[PDB]
């Protein structure tokens, strides 16, 4: 693992601060508030890429055979295969990022209804970059949750409303 | 610091015409150069971000050229309301910097001035000073010479001018200058005049007045 | 969505000014808002910067940030300016101390999102995207004084084929600005109210001149209309012929 397999394609045309909140931590306030995993090219990610088998992993920058780049995504060739962070048994894995311009885009998720992160209608897997992608879910609570899928068992951070 | 040069200093261009500004820089500044546009009495506009890259709602007529230190900004069909102050400025090093800017004016046919003379009121005269204004009316180009003689003595450093922008319709400028003397300097002398010299002037014209007649 | 600045401000040598760049729409939130001065005829010149942070750094991506540290100053300034954010994010003010004559220009904010895009490792600004209206600080030793209007009086001496012009001269005021209308606004074509010009007195003086039918000469009658808030002065003057 490395900074430089940070996809960083970062677009943010209209001055929302988007990309300002991708180096700072940015709480917001009450005003301001499926398909399957495949591969994605690194050209239209922006910041780090995390998937969820159950419990939260980020997935870097490779070429298109797997072997890691260390080039922030810019070369053309870049992409970032979702696929290989599946665990090889459960029927749980879904995905999220950013794209160039500031939208979250998520691959599901919860076997089902939820998409990526999501565990229920009320609740989504915790991890560092959880305000970013889903600012309005600020002032949800954080309960410790356990969760079995394919036998294996999974601890983890849940943030719920 | 990092220092900008801006060429030319003014632009007379024709509506329709293109308009090529330059800017250099004494240090590389690698494509961190932007132009702005401040139209008369109005606050900087951003046109051109990263050298190239064009501010939204920027007409296509702007377009930005250039690298580490030789940059363009073109202004292809020139509109009568880009009459304006353009400005680049780099951000590649710290201290930002700013060149002194290229005016650019509307070119139009010559025009000669109207030339108008006002003695001092005597409203003014009984306070103890008087103001002679001397008035050129509606002239292109903008240069022109206006001096002042009294009793055909020259006057030298006892005057100030103003030129308004040039009109927006017109195209055209305006110019004031007033002669300032005492009361008393004013009443030991007859023959009041200022001589306006502009190139849509065969030769230099005088409007004069004789104090009190 | 807009930057709105406090009003034009007149010191004397030595003081200090104060001046506020507000929000409207939303909060300067991640942004870098600069002070830009400009003085009567010259380029625009930077005063300095500041960042107004959206949280605590996220410190795996401190190598890459753009950000030099919250506050910058250009050189020729530190010691005598301070910039500072309220804790809402929605004004920034710039004090500027020590007041010199040099120092008379009109001060601009002006917003900068150093992340305006990003690629390979680094991000790259969008430059000064969105500018306030403009405060102008005048610094003088000179004292709040209303003007004196005088007429321009119409005259052969001041007419051209069929037109004549006439005017008001509107001498010994400070500080700027004066308006001038004619008629309460009612002719505002052939009107030139020409640039003030600042004397060796420190006072200001500015004509205001317009052209007309020589045939409406002591039958239209011509006011002309001068306002100078900074005193409390307004005056209308009848302009009428020789
Ligand atoms: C943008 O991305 C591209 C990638 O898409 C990247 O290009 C790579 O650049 C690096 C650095 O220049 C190259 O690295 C060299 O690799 C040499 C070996 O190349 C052979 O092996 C490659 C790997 O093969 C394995 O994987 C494939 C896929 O699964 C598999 O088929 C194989 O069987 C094997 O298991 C292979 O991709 C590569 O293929 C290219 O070349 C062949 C033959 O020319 C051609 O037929 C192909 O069509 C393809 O174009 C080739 O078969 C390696 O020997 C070399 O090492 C030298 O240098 C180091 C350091 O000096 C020394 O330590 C060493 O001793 C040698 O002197 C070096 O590591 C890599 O090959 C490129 N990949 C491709 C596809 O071209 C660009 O650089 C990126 N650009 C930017 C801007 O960053
Ligand atoms: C990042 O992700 C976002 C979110 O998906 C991307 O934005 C979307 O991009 C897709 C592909 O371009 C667009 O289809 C979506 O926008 C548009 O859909 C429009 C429909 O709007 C309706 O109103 C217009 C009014 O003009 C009518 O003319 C239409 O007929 C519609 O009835 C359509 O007009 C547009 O042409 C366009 O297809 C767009 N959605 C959003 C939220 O913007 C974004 O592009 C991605 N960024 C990158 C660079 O990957
Ligand atoms: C991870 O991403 C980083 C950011 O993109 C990568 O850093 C880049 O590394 C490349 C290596 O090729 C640099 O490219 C060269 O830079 C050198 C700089 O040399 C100067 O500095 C040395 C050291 O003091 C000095 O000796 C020299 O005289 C130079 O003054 C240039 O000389 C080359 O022409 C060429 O540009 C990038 O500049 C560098 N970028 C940054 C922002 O650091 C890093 O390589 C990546 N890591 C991996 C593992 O790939
Ligand atoms: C960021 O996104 C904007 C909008 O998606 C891109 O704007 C395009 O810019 C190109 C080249 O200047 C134009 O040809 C397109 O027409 C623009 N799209 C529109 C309709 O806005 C911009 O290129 C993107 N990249 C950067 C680095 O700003
Ligand atoms: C979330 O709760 C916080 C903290 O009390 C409040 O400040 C914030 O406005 C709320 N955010 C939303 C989305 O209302």
């Amino acid at each position: 693992w490395h900074i430089n397999r940070t996809a960083l394609n970062c677009n943010d045309s209209l001055h929302t601060g988007f990309l300002a909140a991708l180096f700072y931590t940015h709480k917001f306030n009450a005003s301001g508030c499926p398909r399957q995993c495949g591969t994605i090219p690194a050209s239209q990610v922006c910041g780090p890429v995390y998937c969820f088998t159950p419990s939260p992993v980020v997935v870097g920058t490779t070429d298109r055979f797997g072997a890691p780049t260390y080039t922030w995504g810019e070369n053309e060739t870049d992409v970032l295969i979702l696929n290989n962070t599946r665990p090889p048994q459960g029927n749980w894995f879904g995905c999220t990022w950013m794209n160039s311009t500031g939208f979250t885009k998520t691959c599901g998720g919860p076997p089902c209804c939820g998409s990526g992160p999501w565990l229920t209608p009320r609740c989504l897997v915790d991890y560092p970059y959880r305000l970013w992608h889903y600012p309005c879910t600020v002032n949800f609570t954080i309960f410790k949750v356990r969760m079995y899928v394919g036998g294996v068992e999974h601890r983890l951070n849940a943030a719920c409303n | 610091e990092i220092e900008l040069t801006q060429s030319p200093a003014t632009l007379s261009v024709s509506p329709g015409e293109s308009a090529t500004l330059s800017c250099r820089a004494s240090q590389s500044v690698s494509d961190n150069l932007a132009w702005y546009q401040q139209k008369p009495g109005q606050a900087p506009r951003l046109l051109i971000y990263g050298a190239s890259s064009r501010a939204p709602a920027i007409p296509g007529r702007f377009s930005g050229s250039g690298s580490g230190t030789d940059f363009t900004l073109t202004i292809s069909r020139l509109e009568p309301e880009d009459l304006a102050v353009y400005h680049c400025q780099q951000y590649g090093a710290s201290p930002w910097t700013f060149g002194q800017g290229t005016k650019v004016e509307i070119k139009r046919t010559v025009a000669a001035p109207s030339v108008f003379i006002f003695p001092p009121s005597d409203e003014q005269l009984k306070s103890g000073t008087a103001s002679v204004v001397c008035l050129l009316n509606n002239f292109y180009p903008r240069e022109a010479k206006v001096q002042w003689k009294v009793d055909n003595a020259l006057q030298s450093g006892n005057s100030q001018e103003s030129v308004t922008e040039q009109d927006s319709k017109d195209s055209t400028y305006s110019l004031s200058s007033t002669l300032t003397l005492s009361k008393a300097d004013y009443e030991k002398h007859k023959v009041y005049a200022c001589e306006v010299t502009h190139q849509g002037l065969s030769s230099p014209v005088t409007k004069s007045f004789n104090r009190g007649e | 969505v807009q930057l709105e600045q406090s009003g034009a401000e007149v010191k004397k040598p030595g003081s200090s000014v104060k001046v506020s760049c507000k929000a409207s729409g939303g909060t300067f939130s991640s942004f870098v808002i600069n002070w830009v001065r400009q003085a009567p005829g010259q380029g625009l010149e930077w005063v300095g910067g500041i960042f107004q942070a959206p949280g605590p750094e996220r410190e795996w991506l401190r190598d890459i940030n753009p950000i030099s540290g919250t506050i910058n100053y250009a050189q020729r300034f530190q010691g005598r300016v301070t910039m500072t954010a309220d804790e809402s994010m929605t004004t920034v003010y710039m004090e500027l101390s020590s007041l010199r004559s040099e120092d008379t220009a009109m001060y601009y904010c002006a917003r900068e999102n150093k992340f305006r895009y990003c690629r390979g490792g680094s991000c790259y600004s969008g430059a000064f995207d969105m500018w306030g209206q403009g405060t102008m600080v005048t610094v003088s030793s000179a004292s709040t004084k209303g003007p004196s209007v005088f007429p321009l009086a119409p005259s052969s001496k001041s007419t051209s084929g069929g037109t004549a012009a006439l005017g008001c001269l509107v001498k010994d005021y400070f500080p700027e600005p004066v308006t001038v209308s004619w008629n309460s606004g009612a002719l505002t074509s052939g009107v030139h109210t020409f640039p003030a010009v600042l004397q060796s007195s420190g006072l200001y003086s500015l004509s205001s001149v317009v052209t007309v039918p020589s045939s409406s000469l002591g039958t239209q009658t011509y006011i002309c209309n001068v306002n100078h808030k900074p005193s409390n002065t307004k005056v209308d003057k009848r302009v009428e012929p020789k």
